[PDB]
């Protein structure tokens, strides 16, 4: 919830990166 | 005169792209005049020069100061601002941004470069929502020069789409399933660690790691007749580069392995020259580093059952081959710039 917020705010962060291979 | 290019995100794709441009610089309509990245110029110069996969860049001197990186005495201005709205695109007269951060793949995200002054954006990834998607060799000629934001799709879709087109035209694809056996990429953690996707959290060099992929569905964007007819998955494995697509299709016109191979060989020599390479050699992933094709068909692996179920296998260098396509798409846009 604070984690989902952190990935919205920081989508390049290590915890967040989703690359479409 | 030249189309003025800035790279946003100087990562594996951003630096592979840059290296592709430096090799083809003499015949190009693009001039790379700016880079934005989280990192500073000296770090970027160092990583551009020293690459664990591409080796040391020998073609020309690479150097840096506080403001610029210099590649063969071509000066590239550097800036470091995570918010594309703040970037000096008007001031630098930027025509085209290469969006390679992996973060600004929605129209609204990418449009931040336009409002900062660039005229167009080419996203080095699938777009989210209504963004025109191109694969060179498949539908790049449908590009409309009025478009301000485009996508060059994924490495995998670049590998699969040209094979699918050739197979569709010869045999008629009714349905098809894909698995890419893919090198690990920078979205995976090095050791088990916190991640939004519980698979991407796991140690990349120690595991086979499944992920969902949009790559097969995305072929339906670039070959609209096949929309909703393709799906697949990805399996990441402990190699750092070079990947392979495994495609099993149900086709209308009955065939055999020899004929499937022949038809892809014929396309590789004509309509798909430079995009698909046809190989009968017994090679392995390492041998395909630095290959310029989007797809290298591994002819010996082709097989067919009951006339209608066709399997083909195609290699691709996911960093370099894809970066060559990004460059091709940009050159194309520059040749068609109103
Ligand atoms: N095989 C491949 O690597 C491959 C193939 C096709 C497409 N792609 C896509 O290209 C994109 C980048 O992949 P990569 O492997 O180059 O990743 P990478 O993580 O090596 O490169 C990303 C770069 O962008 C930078 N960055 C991140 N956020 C930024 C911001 N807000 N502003 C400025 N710089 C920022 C990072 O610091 C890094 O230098 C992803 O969308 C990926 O899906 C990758």
């Amino acid at each position: 919830t604070s984690f989902q917020q952190y990935c919205d705010d920081n989508p390049d962060a290590a915890e967040c990166r989703i690359y479409d291979d | 005169s030249m189309v003025r290019v800035a790279i946003n995100g100087f990562g594996r794709i951003g630096r592979n792209f840059m290296r592709c441009w430096l090799q083809r610089k003499a015949n190009s309509k693009l001039e790379i005049v700016g880079i934005n990245d989280t990192s500073d110029p000296r770090t970027n110069a160092h990583l551009l020069k020293y690459d664990s996969m591409l080796g040391i860049f020998q073609d020309a001197e690479i150097t840096a100061d506080d403001d610029c990186i210099y590649a063969g005495g071509h000066a590239v201005k550097c800036v470091s601002d995570r918010n594309p709205e703040n970037l000096p695109w008007s001031a630098w007269g930027i025509d085209l941004v290469i969006e390679a951060t992996g973060v600004f793949t929605s129209r609204e995200g990418a449009s931040k470069h336009l409002s900062a002054g660039a005229k167009k954006v080419l996203i080095t990834a699938p777009g989210k929502g209504n963004i025109p998607t191109y694969v060179v060799g498949v539908n790049h000629h449908t590009y409309d020069p009025s478009e301000d934001i485009v996508s060059n799709a994924s490495c995998t879709t670049n590998c699969l789409a040209p094979i699918v087109k050739v197979l569709h035209e010869a045999f008629g694809i009714q349905q098809g399933m894909m698995t890419t056996t893919h090198s690990y990429t920078g979205d995976q953690r090095l050791l088990d660690a916190s991640h939004r996707d519980l698979r991407r959290a796991r140690a990349a060099a120690m595991n086979i790691v499944p992920t969902s992929t949009g790559a097969a569905k995305a072929v339906g964007l670039v070959i609209p007749e096949l929309q909703g007819k393709l799906n697949g998955i990805a399996l990441r494995v402990p190699t750092p580069n070079v990947s392979v697509v495994d495609f099993v299709a149900q086709v209308e016109k009955p065939t055999i392995a020899e004929q499937v191979n022949q038809v892809i060989k014929e396309a590789s020599e004509t309509t798909m020259k430079g995009i698909i390479h046809y190989s009968e050699l017994e090679l392995v992933s390492s041998d395909y580093r630095g290959h310029n094709a989007s797809s290298i068909l591994d002819a010996s692996l082709t097989m067919v059952l009951g006339g209608n179920l066709v399997k083909v296998v195609a290699w691709y260098d996911n960093e370099w081959g894809y970066s060559q396509r990004v460059l091709d798409l940009a050159e194309h846009m520059a040749a068609h710039w109103a």
